């Protein structure tokens, strides 16, 4: 009731610090965005199906909007570095009980993301040299 | 191997530092600080395991190299660098530690400067900001440096040399190069104290200070005159200000020509008036540590030389500006006037109101016909308002070598400032604005009381026509005036024990008033509010009226037992600079200099004088001993001199000064608190701290105490200062060791320390409250009081909030504070101080 | 200054010296404020006028400051010390006793502009008091409150309260040694914080402050507790207050030290900074009486003293120091003693209540340090806390940026959704199953819109009822 509102805000927090998005030092010298990170990692250990899921659309999104401008793409190739080192850590934490239930999710909402990555990318020499040993990780 | 190897390429390292600017210096920096973690780790562990922890030369002459790397730091433009240059410090500190565990003397021995490193580290543990407020507490810390040592004396000369080269390329050359300039101005002026002490190179920066400030460069000049003002005046170091003060003074002396005929430049004017900018900064605040060097010189012929300068300028709008600032500075003068050394100054203060009222002129500006001239309006109102302030408590003086008497003299000399103030006065009513008319006639009517209230025999004839003046409010005040004369005295008359004696019996009642739990309120808000500069004055007060009333100890037991308990330095905290220290200086100074007179006196005769001791050397060093010298022989003269000097000691227990025992106890109970609220012994500390903070002293230089007329012979002065140690080492309990000179003394104090104990125990064994010991004698001390009345009158507003804060279950309708305001109120303000008739003094 | 220099009266030389003292006294700019005429550099520059022969002079600044009974407190004890100075020289001197006739006849008669004056004048200079007089002055009080709301003209009734608590705060102590009213006058500072002013709740601690003072000069709590001596006097007429407690939302039968408590947190809001450190120290003095009944060190921790101590968290340092958190002598949050639910239930209400309405940075830090320990240690009853803690909360979660503030709060959402997926035990209405449900509104800010809460016809039969049980004629 109340405390699944909490969670959302500290998701939500996570979108509006990524690079990307406007900064407006927020970060206060990244102690705070800091902070904001683990917290939500440690959630995950006990919602997985909500923060997982959480963490797709918020790829999806950044993945899918348009930029122009060298200092614009330094952004966007280091705002999705985050969201996938911070995704594999959810994924790797989480207690080995075979937790096998999300079935639904992977087919059509997380594969879909993470398979873009590892095509390979001619668009930067270096740029796509480091993300695809970070998606790769993950998978 | 560790030892040697670890050191040399600390000395390679550290010299690259201080060689030359690099991209990646910051980043050394770092690397840096963590191999010194590391040495200490091994430090550690190597001590525990054998005390043995080698010191080759290459150790001593690597531990100084760095410290010249870490305050050259301390100036470089990036921000980063320097608050990690002030973490390594303390590293520097534990290492101290590790490698003496004895912090009474040992640790501030190897690192003299221990205690204000602790306070750099402190420092660099507060919010980042800009580089200007960072650089204005670097300096602050700097200018506690007291010591002279390897790493001070050499930074300040090393980066000298680089500030003389800076400023070749700025100038002889026709941003960020100018505030690399700025920093390393700002180093040597706060640490230039320790440099000091005809050609050195400390009076060499001055010099080249002084050209700067009338710098005339096309493109750089307006910011190097702005920043040397800047500098000079707020930021250099108090023990400094001799100097300075004797080398403006002989930079405007050759301004006037034979026959004191002035000599406009149009670049002495710039000089004159940087000098009045930088006196009014430097004056106008109160640094810590300037007051035995404010009043070491004396600033009469140099500010005498600045009216008979600007006298000549003439009418301007320039000119009038000059003016103005410079009644300014007078006024400030004057506030410090307890501060300064005149050598005669009733004749200094009559030769500059004579002066400053000849610029006094009224009406000038309608006369003037330009309406730019109000700032002659301004200078008006600056010159009274600096006239009012020499005439108080002035007796006036006609300057001598007329035929005139002198008590005629006197009387048409006063007729001439009243005179003139009538004139002033008239010219004020509101028919001949009416803000600076209001201004102008209150100063006006201000400086005619204090001229009558000075002179009433030389004066009062030619006022006893202001009763009937014109104007209702000049004849009220006047009627206060006629109030207080008549209430005073015209002489002594012996009424000072009668009149006056029961008009403050009240305060002193009220200072010693025994709060609850013995508090003391008034006091203790006393000491916290008062400022520092001001701590002198109040250790003399508080413990002559507390004494007098015979409180002492209560006063003592209030004020130790804080410190005391507030950090675990406990003895150790009261030789630094505090007002709790400063109690303690002025208890051993004041009551126990004849204490030693009596008991060194006839001693240091028969050693410096006897024909015995004609031909003796008390030289044990045999590699300092000479081929003539018997090893022998010099061992048992010294033995038996410290036989005399000891003994002496032993059996002048019933000799101490009353006011001592109490200083003894207090530390005695509140050590033996410390160590209950928390094998050590409580005497073990008192004796050891007598011994090296009052006694010692004094044996070792003799004649620097006043008890001894010349210096004694280097063959003499050698022999005292080994017998300190070994007086120190009984007092101690400890034995010799490390040191083969004194290691054949260590059976005579083994067999001493049995006897030392005793004594110590006679002086620090009297009751916590004297109830055998008690008299009543209540001396009356009229003229500490009034200095007591002026120190509670100028600080009425923040002892009240103080006061308010705490007495919460008891509201403050009837404590303490309440009685102060209307008891105050009842005395009235307090007099002026009469002019000083000597030099300037201190304890 | 007449005093001073009168030639018919022989005053020795100590009076003489207080006269004088006193005449500096009344010159100075705390008098000139009591008299209202701060901002007037002298006073009798402006008390004359030059031209009073020529012209007529016409008033102007018709604002005019409104005048505080506290003020009159001040004058009129400062008024009465000068005259009994006096009276040690004059040998049998009437001057108090006519003083005193004359302050009664007006504060006993009905007069909008004069009784509230009287009243707090005869308080101040009485050296006696009958049970008759105490009886007047309650029955004024009871009058007041029902014409104050009756009609709008409030603000002239609510200072015929305030007058009438001011009096009797002066007269208890002249009391006789075993009269009831000494007990019974502890429900009439209760029932004068239940009407939310300022006023009001200024003097209403004044009386109780000094009730817990008089009461142990007379010995009453040596064998007894404030349980049970305010509670036993309140049996005969329980019927009237079982209907007061209802609408307040403070249950007096169910737990008596944590319903007092729940109206002195109110104080906290008061903006006088004097009266926030007033309720600070009756709950000290609240908390001596209890535990000394136990002997239980002034500190310990248990089922009597966890509500005051809960309050004292955040203001006293010795309180932290001797009740710290377990997870850094003894440690808050004892599940060895705190074992009913109940009790551990209006333990985490008050924690919660007081960061509600918190607007510091320190004092936030601390209470949130507390709560978030109390999450692992009381995981059953946590959620009775969850809407006093939803929305602050949030808005943190979101724009803080103080990791000193944010480590504690993190702690607190980590730890509800692991005990979370149990079905809810406790439910947030468990408090108003046994009467607490108005904990929270009752500690919050005072209105701006000064209205009497319109229960007050509950406090009039009360009152009424009081009088006949322990004063039937
Ligand atoms: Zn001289």
């Amino acid at each position: 009731h109340r405390p699944v509102e909490w969670v959302q805000a500290v998701v939500s927090r996570f979108d509006e610090q990524l690079p990307i998005k406007t900064g407006q030092q927020n970060t206060h010298t990244k102690v705070s965005t800091e902070h904001n990170k683990e917290c939500l990692i440690n959630i995950s250990k006990y919602k997985f199906s909500l923060v997982i899921s959480g963490l797709t659309t918020i790829l999806k999104n950044v993945n899918n909007m348009r930029i122009f401008g060298e200092a614009a793409e330094k952004n966007l190739y280091l705002s999705q570095l985050i969201i996938l080192d911070t995704l594999e850590k959810c994924l790797a934490g989480q207690p080995k009980d075979t937790m096998r239930l999300d079935e639904t999710m992977l087919v059509k909402q997380l594969l879909p993301e993470i398979c873009h990555f590892l095509h390979t990318c001619r668009e930067g020499n270096q740029h796509a040299a480091e993300l695809r040993n970070s998606a790769s990780g993950v998978l | 191997t560790f030892w040697e190897i670890s050191s040399q390429m600390l000395f390679y390292i550290c010299k690259k530092l201080t060689s030359h600017q690099m991209l990646s210096s910051t980043e050394i920096l770092k690397w840096l600080r963590e191999i010194l973690i590391c040495r200490n780790k091994f430090l550690l562990k190597n001590k525990q395991a054998d005390r043995s922890s080698g010191t080759p030369p290459i150790c001593r002459q690597a531990q100084t190299k760095l410290e010249v790397a870490l305050y050259m730091f301390l100036w470089n433009p990036d921000t980063e660098a320097v608050l990690v240059a002030m973490s390594c410090f303390r590293h520097l500190c534990e290492e101290a530690d590790i490698r003496c565990g004895v912090d009474e003397v040992s640790v501030h021995n190897l690192l003299p400067n221990y205690n204000t490193f602790m306070e750099f580290a402190s420092v660099s543990n507060m919010m980042s900001t800009g580089r200007a407020a960072l650089q204005k507490r670097v300096m602050a810390l700097l200018r506690r440096i007291e010591h002279p040592t390897a790493g001070n004396t050499e930074a300040w000369e090393d980066t000298h040399a680089k500030w003389e080269q800076a400023t070749k390329l700025i100038l002889n050359y026709p941003t960020d190069s100018l505030q690399e300039w700025i920093n390393m101005t700002g180093f040597l002026c706060a640490l230039g104290g320790v440099c000091l002490q005809a050609d050195t190179p400390v009076s060499k920066f001055m010099d080249r200070l002084l050209s700067l400030m009338v710098c005339n460069h096309e493109k750089v000049g307006l910011q190097i005159r702005t920043n040397v003002k800047d500098l000079v005046g707020l930021e250099l170091s108090p023990a400094l200000y001799p100097m300075l003060f004797n080398k403006l003074k002989n930079t405007i002396s050759k301004f006037f020509d034979s026959q004191g005929q002035v000599l406009l430049t149009d670049t002495n004017t710039q000089f004159v008036e940087q000098t009045i900018a930088i006196m009014k900064n430097l004056l106008d605040n109160h640094t810590e540590g300037s007051s035995e060097h404010l009043g070491q010189a004396s600033i009469e012929t140099m500010m005498l030389n600045l009216v008979r300068y600007v006298r000549v300028l003439g009418n301007m709008v320039h000119a009038i500006q000059i003016k103005t600032k410079l009644c300014q500075l007078v006024e400030v003068m004057m506030a410090r006037r307890d501060d300064l050394s005149f050598c005669q100054e009733m004749k200094f203060r009559n030769k500059m109101v004579e002066y400053l009222t000849d610029w006094v002129m009224g009406t000038s500006n309608q006369a003037a016909d330009d309406d730019v001239k109000c700032l002659t309006r301004d200078l008006d109102q600056a010159s009274m308002e600096a006239v009012v302030s020499l005439l108080a408590g002035l007796p006036l003086q006609p300057e001598e070598g007329d035929g005139v008497e002198l008590m005629e003299a006197k009387s048409q000399l006063f007729l001439k400032y009243f005179t003139l103030f009538m004139n002033l006065l008239n010219d004020c009513s509101e028919v001949e604005m009416s803000r600076r008319l209001a201004s102008l006639r209150h100063c006006t009517v201000l400086a005619m009381s204090n001229l009558l209230n000075a002179n009433v025999d030389s004066g009062l004839m030619h006022s006893i026509g202001l009763g009937y003046h014109k104007d209702l409010q000049t004849r009220a005040t006047f009627m206060e005036v006629l109030t207080k004369i008549l209430q005073q005295g015209t002489e002594f008359d012996t009424l000072a024990e009668t009149v006056l004696a029961d008009r403050f019996e009240r305060l002193v009642e009220l200072v010693t008033m025994m709060g609850d739990q013995g508090e003391l309120p008034i006091a203790m808000a006393l000491a916290n509010v008062v400022p520092c500069s001001q701590w002198d004055e109040l250790a003399r007060v508080l413990v002559t009226l507390f004494d007098s009333r015979h409180l002492l100890y209560q006063l003592l037991w209030n004020m130790f037992s804080k410190e005391v308990e507030l950090a675990d330095s406990m003895q150790t905290l009261f030789r630094g600079n505090s007002l709790a220290s400063k109690i303690m200086t002025f208890c051993f100074k004041v009551y126990g200099a004849t204490y030693l007179q009596k008991l060194l006196d006839p001693l240091l005769r028969i050693v410096i004088t006897s024909s015995d001791w004609q031909h003796v050397s008390f030289e044990v060093d045999p590699t300092r001993l000479e081929p003539s010298e018997s090893l022998e022989e010099n061992q048992r003269n010294l033995l038996q001199m410290t036989e005399k000097f000891f003994h002496a000691i032993i059996s002048s227990s019933s000799e101490f000064p009353p006011q001592l025992r109490s200083v003894c106890h207090c530390l005695y109970q509140a050590t033996c608190h410390s160590l209950l609220n928390k094998p050590q012994n409580s005497i073990g500390a008192v004796g050891s701290a007598m011994f090296l903070r009052f006694i010692n002293p004094a044996i070792v230089s003799p004649y620097e105490a006043g008890i001894l007329d010349k210096k004694p012979p280097p063959r003499i002065e050698r022999g005292l200062k080994l017998m300190s140690k070994i007086l120190q080492s009984i007092a101690n309990h400890v034995l010799f060791t490390k040191e083969e000179h004194m290691r054949p003394f260590n059976d005579f104090v083994k067999s001493n320390f049995d006897a030392a104990r005793r004594f110590f125990l006679d002086i620090a064994s009297d009751c916590p409250t004297s109830d055998a010991v008690n008299h009543s004698l209540s001396f009356i001390s009229d003229g500490n009081v009034l200095a007591l009345h002026r120190l509670l009158w100028n600080n009425q507003e923040k002892i009240g909030q103080y006061l308010s804060s705490n007495r919460d279950h008891k509201a403050v309708g009837r404590r303490p504070f309440d009685k102060m305001a209307t008891l105050l109120a009842y005395l009235g303000p307090p007099e002026h101080k009469p002019v000083a008739d000597t030099h300037w003094s201190s304890l | 200054h007449s005093l001073c220099t009168c030639s018919q009266l022989h005053f020795s030389e100590e009076t003489k010296q207080v006269l004088r003292l006193s005449l500096t006294e009344f010159s100075l700019p705390k008098f000139y404020l009591l008299f209202g005429i701060s901002k007037v550099k002298s006073a009798a520059v402006i008390a004359f006028r030059s031209s009073y022969r020529d012209r007529s002079f016409s008033p102007g600044s018709y604002e005019r400051e409104t005048f505080a009974l506290t003020s009159l407190e001040t004058v009129t004890e400062a008024l009465l010390e000068i005259m009994e100075a006096c009276m040690r020289d004059i040998p049998t001197c009437k001057w108090l006793d006519q003083w005193t006739e004359l302050a009664q006849r007006f504060a006993f008669q009905y007069n909008p502009s004069l009784q509230p004056r009287a009243l707090v004048v005869f308080g101040c200079i009485s050296k006696r008091v009958s049970h008759g007089q105490i009886k007047q002055i309650i029955r004024i009080l009871s009058k007041a409150l029902e014409s104050c709301l009756k009609g709008p003209d409030t603000y002239n009734s609510q200072v015929l309260i305030e007058a009438t608590v001011i009096a009797l705060t002066k007269l208890q102590p002249l009391l006789n040694k075993d009269s009831p009213l000494h007990k019974a006058l502890f429900w009439v500072a209760v029932a004068v914080l239940q009407l939310d002013e300022v006023n009001l709740y200024s003097a209403g601690t004044a009386l109780l402050e000094q009730n817990l003072h008089t009461l142990d000069s007379l010995r009453i709590f040596n064998d007894k507790s404030p349980e049970e001596v305010f509670m036993a006097i309140r049996n005969p007429l329980e019927w009237h207050c079982k209907q007061m407690d209802h609408f307040v939302g403070l249950n007096f039968n169910s737990n008596f030290n944590f319903a007092l408590v729940g109206h002195l947190l109110k104080g906290y809001r008061h903006p006088s900074p004097a009266i926030v450190a007033r309720t600070v120290r009756i709950l000290h003095t609240l908390l001596t009486l209890v535990n000394k009944h136990r002997n239980c060190d002034k500190f310990e921790v248990n089922t009597q003293s966890v509500a005051y101590l809960a309050a004292l968290l955040t203001v006293s340092e010795e309180v932290r120091s001797r009740c710290s958190l377990k997870h850094r002598s003894n440690v808050l949050l004892d599940e060895e003693v705190l074992t009913d639910p109940k009790i551990q239930a209006l333990l985490l209400t008050v924690l919660a209540t007081l960061v509600k309405y918190t607007t510091d940075e320190f004092d936030q830090r601390i209470l949130y340090e507390y709560l978030a320990e109390a999450s692992v240690v009381f995981p059953k009853v946590f959620p009775v806390v969850h809407n006093l803690l939803d929305s602050k909360i949030n808005t943190l979660l979101s724009l803080c940026q103080d990791p000193n503030l944010l480590n504690p709060i993190h702690g607190i959402v980590q730890s509800v959704v692991y005990h979370e997926e149990s079905p809810p035990q406790y439910q947030t209405s468990y408090l108003q199953s046994f009467g607490f449900n108005g904990l929270w509104r009752f500690a919050g800010p005072f209105s701006k819109q000064t209205q009497i809460p319109d229960y007050a016809e509950l406090i009039v039969k009360f009152l009424d009822a009081l009088i006949d049980t322990y004063l039937p004629g």
